[PDB]
């Protein structure tokens, strides 16, 4: 497969301000969206049908993340809390307090007994899901933390920051195992482990995606041609069909690259503002994209490969 | 340089 054929299938409208994040449930059934409107919305992954609104944050939400069982969500808010939600009931199970500035990014570990959060307070916190207690506060960065992600066995956390660094943390000890940077120092706006945990994909605010073999400390691939100088745009590995890199862009497009050759293979037109977030469905060739204040929508795109 | 992002060989 040299090129996918993503076509727009559904538009998920209803948020009243900028959409900040979209995530598929690990079981493929649902999509969760967060917005500056203080709301989480749940949608059918396959039909785009609205399921429910989850309210309770006092200010805008920057991020949401699912547990591995597709039952819990965690949200990160400008109100300086995370909330853990039971998605099937809508209930707030716990509020995680401790950050001193906006909570910007969050994730469960694969086991989903821990949550990791990054904040404009420049820290990374590790939380016990069962008790809601903060287990560790890491002095991770020297500017806002743009992303946090566990690797596939939960033993490592990767963080990114406007300070210019990607850092790898021992989950158990909280010790910094590695700092990655390539001699340039633009803000790092995004980071995530590959599905196997061997690679890290990072975005920098000089219009670059960077793929690290982090154990060798080597940047092996870059993906360029998109616009990203201002906003924290979420990128992905697409591995259900052809092997692609997917990202949003400040020219309102979704960009798709060949994982190996780093060539652009598709640009998806339809958003009327910056595409801040993309997600790739766990089993089907389906991309979710979400855009900022002048758009307010999520889109579902489907490909034969 | 072909990479594998999902398997652990
Ligand atoms: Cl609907
Ligand atoms: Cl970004």
């Amino acid at each position: 497969p040299v090129k996918p054929n993503y076509a727009l299938k559904f538009t998920l409208a209803g948020h009243t301000k900028a959409v900040s994040s979209v995530k598929f449930s690990p079981n493929g059934e649902w999509l969760a969206s967060s917005s500056a409107d203080k709301l989480i919305k749940i949608w059918g992954a396959y039909d785009g049908k609205f399921e429910k609104t989850i309210s309770g944050h006092k200010l805008g939400i920057s991020d949401v993340a699912w547990s591995s069982d597709s039952n819990l969500l965690v949200s990160a808010s400008d109100d300086k809390t995370l909330k853990i939600w039971d998605v099937s009931s809508g209930k707030c199970l716990k509020t995680l307090k401790g950050h001193s500035n906006y909570v910007f990014c969050c994730n469960f570990n694969p086991q989903s007994n821990l949550i990791v959060s990054g904040s404009f307070d420049e820290s990374v916190r590790i939380w016990d899901v069962k008790t809601g207690k903060c287990l560790k506060t890491l002095p991770a960065h020297s500017d806002p933390v743009s992303a946090v992600h566990f690797n596939r066995d939960g033993s490592l956390i990767v963080s990114s920051s406007y300070d210019g660094l990607c850092r790898i943390w021992d989950t158990a000890s909280g010790q910094c195992l590695k700092t990655l940077i390539d001699d340039d120092n633009p803000p790092v706006s995004f980071v995530k482990f590959s599905p196997n945990g061997k690679y890290i994909l990072a975005a920098t605010l000089d219009n670059t995606l960077k793929l690290w073999d982090y154990s060798k400390g080597k940047c092996l691939k870059t993906y360029t041609g998109h616009k990203n100088e201002k906003y924290c745009i979420f990128a992905n590995f697409s591995v259900t069909g052809g092997k692609w890199i997917v990202s949003g862009s400040e020219d309102n497009l979704v960009y798709i690259w060949n994982l190996q050759t780093k060539e652009i293979v598709q640009k998806l037109q339809g958003h009327t503002d910056v595409v801040i977030s993309t997600a790739c469905h766990p089993t089907e060739n389906i991309i979710a994209s979400a855009a900022l204040e002048n758009d307010k929508t999520i889109k579902l795109w489907k490909s034969d490969c | 340089t072909a990479i594998d992002v999902t398997g652990c060989v």
